[PDB]
RNA sequence: GCUCGCUUCG
C-alpha cells in the first residue's frame, strides 16, 4: 500500500534506468534504487 | 487460438500450439518466422 | 518505387498535405532554379590569323 | 540497393530513368551518349545514375518468395 | 632506345589471385591438416595399451571427418548450411570418427565407424558445404557468393584465427645484454623439447648457460666432454685468426687451472653441476657422468642431431657459435630481431594440428588409466573402451579453445591468449581485412618501440600503411595483396642435391677448414649440412634446379658473405613473393605470353613450370637485385616487380592515388574503412547480427583503384559519392568540421539503417519444468492490452511490423523460482532505447536440449545530423557542424549546389593532393561518363583529366565560377567544386550520447557504473583532481568527489575511534560518545577492510570549531 | 524486401501533379485530415507467378 | 551482477 494516501496501485516504473515501485494515485515513490 | 508461422524454406503457412517441436510440414528446416502484424502502422515520409 | 517477388505485397494509403520546400525537400517544385550573369567578351584589340 | 528518386544535389526526378538506362545498357549506347540521351546536363545526375549499383535483384535472390 | 616494357604484365596479378591470394592461405592450411596432418597424428598414436594385464591393446586404423551434420535430431544426423548454425547459435562442426580394432576378452573386435569429437568446419574448406557451389546454389544455402569464409562458426558467433608471427626456430642469434655483453642463444626446437641454450663473455671468456645446469660451465670443459680432448683441434675449430686465438685464450687459460683434462673428468664436472628434477622416481645407481651425458646428448642443442654419441656435428656447431661470437666481439655486427628473414607465420593449421595432438594424446591417457582401473578387478565380463570412450572430450576441447581463444597446452607448455577473435562486421572491407591480419608475439602490454618499426624487409610481403592506430600501433599488421605463405617440405631431395653438389661432410675435416677465407658454410634449418667451396657455382645450380622443378618452388637459398654461411631454409611459415625471373638485361616474361594468357592458353602454374616467375623469400630477395620496372633494369638485375600497387594491402588498396599522401593520413583512412558503413552481402536481409550498419542508396567510386575491382568491393560499397566543394562557410567548418545540405540529407543522402538483435531463451530445466510466455495482460477496463505489452501478439512475443518505445516488452517470459504447484516470477525482455525501433523480423528456433530461441530483429533509420562521422577516403575524418539549407547553399552556373562543404584549411598541414586528384579524375569521369583509376604508383594522370575537363566546357583546374546563396553576389575567388567519396562511420552522436541521472550504484563502492550500457557516469580521475586543486576550488571538488559521488553518515565512537551502527558501539557496549559523521563510502569501504588487515584506523574527532 | 521507413521516404520524393493553390495548411495536429487540406492515394500490388 | 580478453574511439 502507499504510505501517504493508503492505495494499492504500487506500480514498478522506471525512469530513465532508476529502478522505482510507486504509487500510481499520488505518486509517492514507495521504494527506488536496485 | 490460431497462432500461425512461416517456414524458412517452404514459407507455408503453419499452425502449432504451445510447447510443440518446432518443426514444418513436407520438410524438415527447423526456422520459424513469425507473419507480419495486422495492425495499422503510421509512417513519417520525413 | 520498389521490385517485388510473388508472394509479396504492398498495401498502404498515402495522405499528402501542402507544405513549402523550407521545411523538406520534398516539397521542392522546382528541380534546378539557378540564374548566371549575361557574359559580354570584348576584344581590346582585333585578333586575326590563325 | 535502389536507384533513389530524387538527385542528392539538384533534385531532379532520376528514378524513372534508371531502367530506361539500362535499356541503353541492353542497346549498344555507352555510359555518355546514354546519359546525355537521357536528358542529365549536369553531371550530378550523370554521377547518381552511373556509380548506382543495383543491388535490389540480388537481395531478391535471397528473398523469401 | 628506351627498353620495350609489357603493358599487360599486370594480368598475372589476377590469374594468381584465382589459385592463391587473400583468403586461400587459411584454406590451404585448414585443408592440409584436416586431409593430411590429422592422418599423421593420428598415425603417432596409432596403438595405446596399458601396462596392467599385458596382450591388451587399442590401434586405430583410419581416421575421417566426413561432412558437417547437427545433431539436433534424435540420433540421427542432418545435413545443416552455416547460416542456419549463425541462426540457432549452435556450431558448424563435423562429426570426427575412427575405424578401430580392439581386444575385449583376447578376441579381437573391429569397429568400422565409430565417432570420437567434432571438429569445427572452416567455411569455404575442403569439406565445407559452400566449396564447389554457384551463386544460385549459394543463395539457396542463404550464404553470399562474396562471402571471403575461411572463419569458423562456433555457438553462433564468427571467430577468426589471426596469424601468428614468431621468431624462426633452431637459430643462432648474437645479441648485446643488458650490461653491453654481446652474447649468443640458440632456442634449439625439436618436435618433443624447445630447449634456449645461451653463451656469455661476463669475464672475457665464454660460458654456457642452460636451465637443467645449476651454474654456467666454461665452453672448453664442455668441449673436452663431447668427445674432443686436444686444445689444438679446439683451437682449429674456433678459428685460426689471430684475434681469435687472442680473444680465445683467456678460456683455455682458465680450463688449464682446473685439473679438467680428460672427457671423464669434464662428464663428472658437469655432473656436479647438474640438479635432479625434484627427485625423479627411480633408483638413480650413479647416474651423474651418465645424466651429464644425457644432457648433452639430449637436452643440450636438441635440433643438432648426434648419430650414436657422436657429438662431432654438435661440437662444430658450438665452435661455429664461438667463432660468430668472437667475429661479434669487434666490429658491431649484432643481428636484429625485427629482420623477417627470420620470421615464422603459424596458420590455423599448425595450431589446430598441435591441438588436435595435444587433445588425443589426452584422450589416450584417459582411456589408459580408464582400462587400468577397470580390467584388472571388475569380473569376467571383459572390459571394452567402446562402453568408456567419451565423445564430448575433443568436441568441448576445440569449442572452447575457438571460442575462449586461450589456447593451454602442457605438453608443449604453451598459454597463449587472444589466438581467435570476433569477426568484424562492420561492413564487407572490414571483415576483408581483417581475414589477413597478423599478430605479434610481442603480445602489446608495454612501450617496445623496436618491432613497432617500420622494417624494409616488410616490402611486398606486408602492408606498409595498413596498422590500428593507438596502443596496437606496429605490432598488428596486414598482408600484402600479392603475397603467399610456405607449407613445410619433406626435405630428402635438398639433402640428396646438396650431397650431390660437392658439400664435403663436416665429419671428414676438422674445424681449421672453416677459418678459411673462400670455405662456406651451408646449413639447412639450423643444422649443418656441410663445407663448400665456390658457392657461387652451389647457389646458381640450385636455383636452376629449383627453376628446372626437380626442386620446390618454396624451397630458399640465401648467402651472408659477412658470416659466409648458405642458408637453405625449407620449412613452413616463410613469406615468399612470385617475381619475374630477368636474364640478360631482358625479362623472360615477353607480350607473346601475356597474350596466351590473356586468351587463356597459360596459367600462372606455368609461368612457375617454364622459369618465368619464381618465388623469392626475404633471405633469397636479400642477394638478388629487383627492378621495379622495365626502365630500371640494369646489367646487374636478376629479378622484376610484377606490380609495385601489390605493396599496399587490401585496406590500404581503397585510397584514390595514395602516392599523393601522407603516410598518417593512409593510415588513418585505413583505420576509418575498417569502419565504414556500408553492404555486407547479398544475404545481409536474412543475417541478424548483434549490430548491423546498413546504407540506403550505397554508390560506387568514380575513382576506383584495381584492387578494387579485384576485390570486387564495387559489387558491395560503403559509401556514396557527393559534389563536395571545398569552401569556407559561416565558420562551422573551422577544425575538421563539414556543411552538410539540409535538402540533400532529405532526399535520402547519408540515410542509414541499424539492425539490432534481441535474444532471449526459454530453457528446460532438471525438474519437469520449463519456461514459458504468457499473454498480454490485457487491462479490464479497456479491454485492451496495457501501453507496456501493446507490442505484444496473442503468443506473448512481439509481432514484426509496429514500432517499439522505450521500456517496452518484447517477450513475456515468466520462470519458475522452484528450480508443490510451480511459482512463475516475471522476467520479461525490456527494450532499453533512447529512440523508437521498429521490428523486422521474428525468428522462433527449438535447439536439442528443447531450448526455444527467439530473435527479434530491431530496425532504426537514421538521418545525418550533427555529430555524425564522415569520411572522405583520404583520412579527413570530420563531424557536421552545420545544416544549412539548399538555398543558403552557393550555386555556380549550371545550378549544382554541393552537398558537403570541407574546409581548405585542412590541406596545408597534411598535404592530402591525393584528395583534390581524386576529385579531378571524379569530375572529369562523371563528365564524360568513365570510371579514372587511382592505382598506387600509376593511374590517370592530371594532364588527360584537364584534357577531359577542357573538353567538355569546364575549367581545366576545377575552380568554377560560383555565385553566393546568401548575398546574391558573385564571389571573388574560385570554389574548387567536384564529385568525392564520402563514405558514413558508425560513430554517431545518438549512441554516444550519455546522460546520468542518480541512476543506480555499485554494491561493493556505492559508487556510479562504468559503462552506458550499464546507465553509468562520467569518472573524475586523477588528473582532474590535480587541475581542481591548481584550480583552488576546494569546495567544488569536496561537492564533486564527496557529496555527488559516495556521501555517507557514520557513526564514529569518540571513546575507542572506531565505527558504530545506530548510534551505537559495539566495542564499549555504551552510545555516550557515538558521533555521527559525513564520509566518503569508499574511504569507510577503506577502514574497514583495514581492520579487517590489523591495521585498526582509530579516529580522534573533535568539534569543528 | 524493402524497408517500411525507405519506402515510405521514397514515396513522399515523389511529386503530386495536385494544385497546390487549390487546397490549404493543415493545422497543428489534425492527423485525421479533411476534404480540404489532404489528399489519399492508395497503392495495393501483390505480386504473383504468370 | 563480478572478472578477464578482444576490439574501437580522441
Ligand atoms: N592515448 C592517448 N592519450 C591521450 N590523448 C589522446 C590519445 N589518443 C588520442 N588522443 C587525443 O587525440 C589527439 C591526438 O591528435 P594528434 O596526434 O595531434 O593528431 P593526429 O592523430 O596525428 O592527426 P594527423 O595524423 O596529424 O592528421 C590529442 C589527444 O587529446
Ligand atoms: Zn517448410
Ligand atoms: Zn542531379
Ligand atoms: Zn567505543
Amino acid at each position: 500500500r502507499c504510505p501517504d494516501c493508503g492505495s494499492t496501485e504500487l506500480v514498478e516504473d522506471s525512469h530513465y534506468s532508476q529502478s522505482q515501485l510507486v504509487c500510481s494515485d499520488c505518486g509517492c515513490v514507495v521504494t527506488e534504487g536496485v | 487460438q490460431p497462432m500461425i508461422y512461416i517456414c524458412g524454406e517452404c514459407h507455408t503457412e503453419n499452425e502449432i500450439k504451445s510447447r510443440d517441436p518446432i518443426r514444418c510440414r513436407e520438410c524438415g528446416y527447423r526456422i520459424m518466422y513469425k507473419k507480419r502484424t495486422k495492425r495499422l502502422v503510421v509512417f513519417d515520409a520525413r | 518505387i520498389a521490385q517485388l517477388r510473388p508472394g509479396q505485397e504492398i498495401d498502404l494509403l498515402m495522405h499528402c498535405v501542402k507544405g513549402i520546400g523550407k521545411d523538406h525537400a520534398k516539397f521542392s517544385p522546382v528541380a534546378t532554379a539557378s540564374y548566371r550573369l549575361l557574359p559580354d567578351i570584348t576584344l581590346l584589340e582585333p585578333v586575326e590569323g590563325e | 540497393m535502389i536507384i533513389p528518386v530524387r538527385c542528392f544535389t539538384c533534385g531532379k526526378i532520376v528514378g524513372n530513368k534508371w531502367e530506361a538506362y539500362l535499356g541503353l545498357l541492353q542497346a549498344e549506347y555507352t555510359e555518355g551518349d546514354a546519359l546525355d540521351a537521357l536528358g542529365l546536363k549536369r553531371y550530378c545526375c550523370r554521377r547518381m545514375l552511373l556509380a548506382h549499383v543495383d543491388l535490389i535483384e540480388k537481395l531478391l535472390n535471397y528473398a523469401p518468395l | 632506345a628506351p627498353i620495350p616494357t609489357v603493358e599487360e604484365k599486370w594480368r598475372l596479378l589476377p590469374a594468381f589471385l584465382k589459385v592463391k591470394g587473400l583468403v586461400k592461405q587459411h584454406i590451404d592450411s585448414f585443408n592440409y591438416f584436416i586431409n593430411v596432418e590429422i592422418k599423421k597424428i593420428m598415425k603417432a598414436n596409432e596403438k595405446v595399451t596399458s601396462d596392467a594385464d599385458p596382450m591388451w591393446y587399442l590401434k586405430y586404423l583410419n581416421i575421417y571427418v566426413g561432412l558437417p551434420d547437427v545433431e539436433e535430431s534424435f540420433n540421427v544426423t542432418r545435413p545443416v548450411s552455416p547460416h542456419e548454425c549463425r541462426l540457432r547459435d549452435m556450431t558448424y562442426s563435423a562429426p570426427i570418427t575412427v575405424d578401430i580394432e580392439y581386444t575385449r576378452g583376447s578376441q579381437r573386435i573391429i569397429r568400422n565407424a565409430l565417432p570420437i569429437g567434432r571438429m569445427p568446419i572452416m567455411l569455404r574448406s575442403s569439406n565445407c558445404v559452400l566449396t564447389g557451389k554457384t551463386p544460385a546454389e549459394f543463395a539457396k544455402l542463404n550464404e553470399c557468393p562474396l562471402d571471403p569464409g575461411g572463419y569458423f562458426i562456433v555457438k553462433g558467433v564468427e571467430k577468426v584465427i589471426l596469424i601468428q608471427e614468431q621468431l624462426s626456430k633452431n637459430r643462432i642469434i648474437v645479441e648485446a645484454d643488458r650490461k653491453g655483453a654481446v652474447g649468443a642463444s640458440v632456442t634449439s626446437s625439436t618436435h618433443e623439447k624447445k630447449s634456449r641454450t645461451n653463451m656469455a663473455v661476463k669475464q672475457g671468456r665464454f660460458y654456457l648457460r642452460h636451465n637443467t645446469l645449476s651454474e654456467d660451465i666454461p665452453i672448453v670443459i664442455i668441449f673436452k666432454a663431447m668427445g674432443v680432448e686436444s686444445d689444438q683441434e679446439i683451437v682449429q675449430m674456433i678459428g685460426t685468426e689471430e684475434h681469435v686465438m687472442a680473444a680465445f685464450g683467456p678460456s683455455l687459460e682458465e680450463c688449464q687451472k682446473a685439473q679438467i683434462f680428460t672427457q671423464m673428468q669434464a662428464l663428472k664436472y658437469i655432473g656436479n653441476k647438474v640438479r635432479r628434477q625434484r627427485m625423479w622416481g627411480g633408483g638413480p645407481k650413479k647416474t651423474k657422468i651418465e645424466e651429464a651425458r644425457e644432457l648433452l646428448a639430449s637436452t643440450i642443442l636438441t635440433h643438432v642431431p648426434v648419430k650414436e654419441f657422436n657429438f662431432r656435428a654438435k661440437c662444430i656447431y658450438t665452435a661455429v657459435m664461438v667463432r660468430r661470437v668472437i667475429l661479434a666481439q669487434g666490429d658491431n655486427k649484432v643481428d636484429d630481431r625485427d629482420y623477417y628473414g627470420n620470421k615464422r607465420l603459424e596458420l590455423a593449421g599448425q595450431l589446430l594440428s598441435l591441438l588436435f595432438e595435444d587433445l588425443f594424446k589426452k584422450f589416450n591417457s584417459e582411456m589408459k588409466k580408464i582400462a587400468d582401473q577397470v580390467i584388472p578387478k571388475q569380473r569376467a565380463a571383459q572390459f571394452d573402451v567402446v562402453k568408456h570412450m567419451r565423445q564430448d572430450q575433443i568436441t568441448n576441447g576445440m569449442v572452447n579453445a575457438i571460442s575462449t581463444g586461450n589456447w593451454s597446452l602442457k605438453r608443449f607448455k604453451m598459454d597463449r591468449q587472444g589466438v581467435t577473435q570476433v569477426l568484424s562486421r562492420l561492413s564487407y572491407i572490414s571483415a576483408l581485412g581483417m581475414m589477413t591480419r597478423i599478430s605479434s608475439q610481442f603480445e602489446k602490454t608495454r612501450k617496445v618501440s623496436g618491432p613497432r618499426s617500420l622494417q624494409p624487409s616488410q616490402w611486398g610481403m606486408l602492408c606498409p600503411s595498413d596498422t590500428p592506430e593507438g596502443e596496437a600501433c606496429g605490432l598488428v599488421k596486414n598482408l600484402a595483396l600479392m603475397t603467399h605463405i610456405t607449407t613445410d617440405m619433406e626435405d630428402g631431395p635438398i639433402v640428396k642435391l646438396a650431397s650431390n653438389l660437392g658439400v664435403e661432410d663436416v665429419n671428414l675435416l676438422c674445424g681449421e677448414e672453416l677459418s678459411y677465407p673462400n670455405v662456406f658454410l651451408v646449413f639447412l634449418n639450423g643444422n649443418i649440412l656441410g663445407v663448400i667451396r665456390d658457392h657461387k657455382k652451389l647457389v646458381n645450380t640450385f636455383r636452376l634446379m629449383r627453376r628446372a622443378g626437380y626442386i620446390n618452388e618454396f624451397v630458399s637459398i640465401s648467402t651472408n658473405l659477412t658470416d659466409r654461411c648458405v642458408y637453405i631454409s625449407s620449412d613452413g611459415g616463410r613469406l615468399c613473393r612470385p617475381y619475374i625471373i630477368v636474364k640478360k638485361q631482358k625479362p623472360a616474361v615477353t607480350n607473346k605470353h601475356m597474350e596466351e594468357l590473356a586468351q587463356g592458353y597459360r596459367n600462372f602454374e606455368d609461368f612457375l613450370h617454364e622459369s618465368l616467375v619464381e618465388y623469392l623469400d626475404v633471405n633469397e630477395e636479400n642477394d638478388c637485385n629487383i627492378a621495379l620496372y622495365e626502365h630500371t633494369i640494369n646489367k646487374d638485375t636478376t629479378h622484376l616487380e610484377i606490380e609495385p600497387f601489390t605493396l599496399l594491402g587490401v585496406c590500404a588498396g581503397l585510397i584514390p592515388y595514395p602516392h599523393h599522401n601522407q603516410s598518417p593520413r593512409n593510415t588513418y583512412q585505413c583505420a576509418m574503412g575498417k569502419q565504414a558503413m556500408g553492404t555486407i552481402g547479398y544475404n545481409q536481409r536474412n543475417r541478424i547480427d548483434t549490430l548491423m550498419y546498413l546504407l540506403a542508396y550505397p554508390q560506387k567510386p568514380m575513382v576506383k583503384t584495381k584492387t578494387i575491382e579485384l576485390i570486387e568491393f564495387e559489387k558491395l560499397p560503403a559509401g556514396q559519392n557527393a559534389t563536395v566543394a571545398v569552401m569556407s562557410y559561416s565558420g562551422y567548418d573551422i577544425e575538421d568540421a563539414l556543411v552538410l545540405n539540409k535538402a540533400s540529407l532529405d532526399r535520402g543522402f547519408g540515410r542509414c539503417l541499424v539492425y539490432k538483435n534481441a535474444k532471449c531463451t526459454l530453457k528446460r530445466y532438471t525438474n519437469q519444468t520449463f519456461d514459458k510466455v504468457m499473454g498480454p495482460m490485457l487491462d479490464a477496463a479497456t479491454r485492451k492490452p496495457i501501453w507496456r505489452h501493446e507490442i505484444l501478439d496473442a503468443d506473448g512475443i512481439c509481432s514484426p511490423g509496429e514500432k517499439v518505445e522505450n521500456k517496452q516488452v518484447l517477450v513475456n517470459k515468466s520462470m519458475p523460482t522452484v528450480t508443490q504447484q510451480p511459482q512463475y516470477k516475471d522476467v520479461p525482455i525490456t527494450y532499453k532505447g533512447a529512440t523508437d525501433s521498429y521490428i523486422e523480423k521474428v525468428m522462433i528456433s527449438s535447439n536439442a536440449e528443447d531450448a526455444f530461441l527467439i530473435k527479434m530483429l530491431l530496425r532504426q533509420t537514421r538521418r545525418p545530423e550533427i555529430g555524425d562521422k564522415f569520411s572522405s577516403r583520404h583520412g579527413q575524418k570530420g563531424v557536421c557542424g552545420l545544416i544549412v539549407p539548399q538555398e543558403d547553399m552557393p550555386f555556380c552556373d549550371s545550378g549544382i549546389c554541393p552537398d558537403i562543404i570541407m574546409n581548405p584549411h585542412g590541406f596545408p598541414s597534411r598535404m592530402t593532393v591525393g584528395k583534390l586528384i581524386e576529385l579531378l579524375a571524379g569530375k572529369a569521369g562523371v563528365l564524360d561518363g568513365r570510371f579514372h583509376y587511382g592505382t598506387a604508383f600509376g593511374g590517370s594522370k592530371v594532364k588527360d583529366v584537364c584534357e577531359d575537363l577542357v573538353r567538355h566546357g569546364y575549367n581545366y583546374l576545377g575552380k568554377d565560377y560560383v555565385t553566393s546563396g546568401i548575398t546574391g553576389e558573385p564571389l571573388e575567388a574560385y570554389i574548387y567544386f567536384g564529385p568525392v567519396y564520402y563514405q558514413k562511420l558508425k560513430h554517431m552522436v545518438l549512441d554516444k550520447m550519455h546522460a546520468r541521472a542518480r541512476g543506480p550504484r555499485a554494491v561493493l563502492t556505492r559508487q556510479p557504473t562504468e559503462g552506458r550500457s550499464r546507465d553509468g557516469g562520467l569518472r573524475l580521475g586523477e588528473m582532474e583532481r590535480d587541475c581542481l586543486i591548481g584550480y583552488g576550488a576546494s569546495m567544488l571538488l569536496l561537492e564533486r568527489l564527496m557529496i555527488s559521488s559516495d556521501a555517507f553518515e557514520v557513526d564514529v565512537c569518540g571513546q575507542c575511534g572506531l565505527l558504530g551502527y545506530s548510534g551505537w558501539c559495539h566495542y564499549c557496549k555504551s552510545s555516550c560518545h557515538v558521533s555521527s559523521l559525513r564520509i566518503p563510502y569508499a574511504c569507510k569501504l577503506l577502514f574497514q577492510e583495514l581492520q579487517s588487515m590489523n591495521i585498526i584506523p582509530r579516529l580522534k574527532l573533535s568539534k569543528y570549531n | 524486401i524493402v524497408q517500411d521507413e525507405i519506402l515510405a521516404h521514397r514515396l513522399g520524393l515523389i511529386p503530386i501533379h495536385a494544385d497546390p493553390r487549390l487546397f490549404e495548411y493543415r493545422n497543428q495536429g489534425d492527423e485525421e485530415g479533411t476534404e480540404i487540406d489532404t489528399l489519399q492515394f492508395r497503392l495495393q500490388v501483390r505480386c504473383t507467378r504468370n
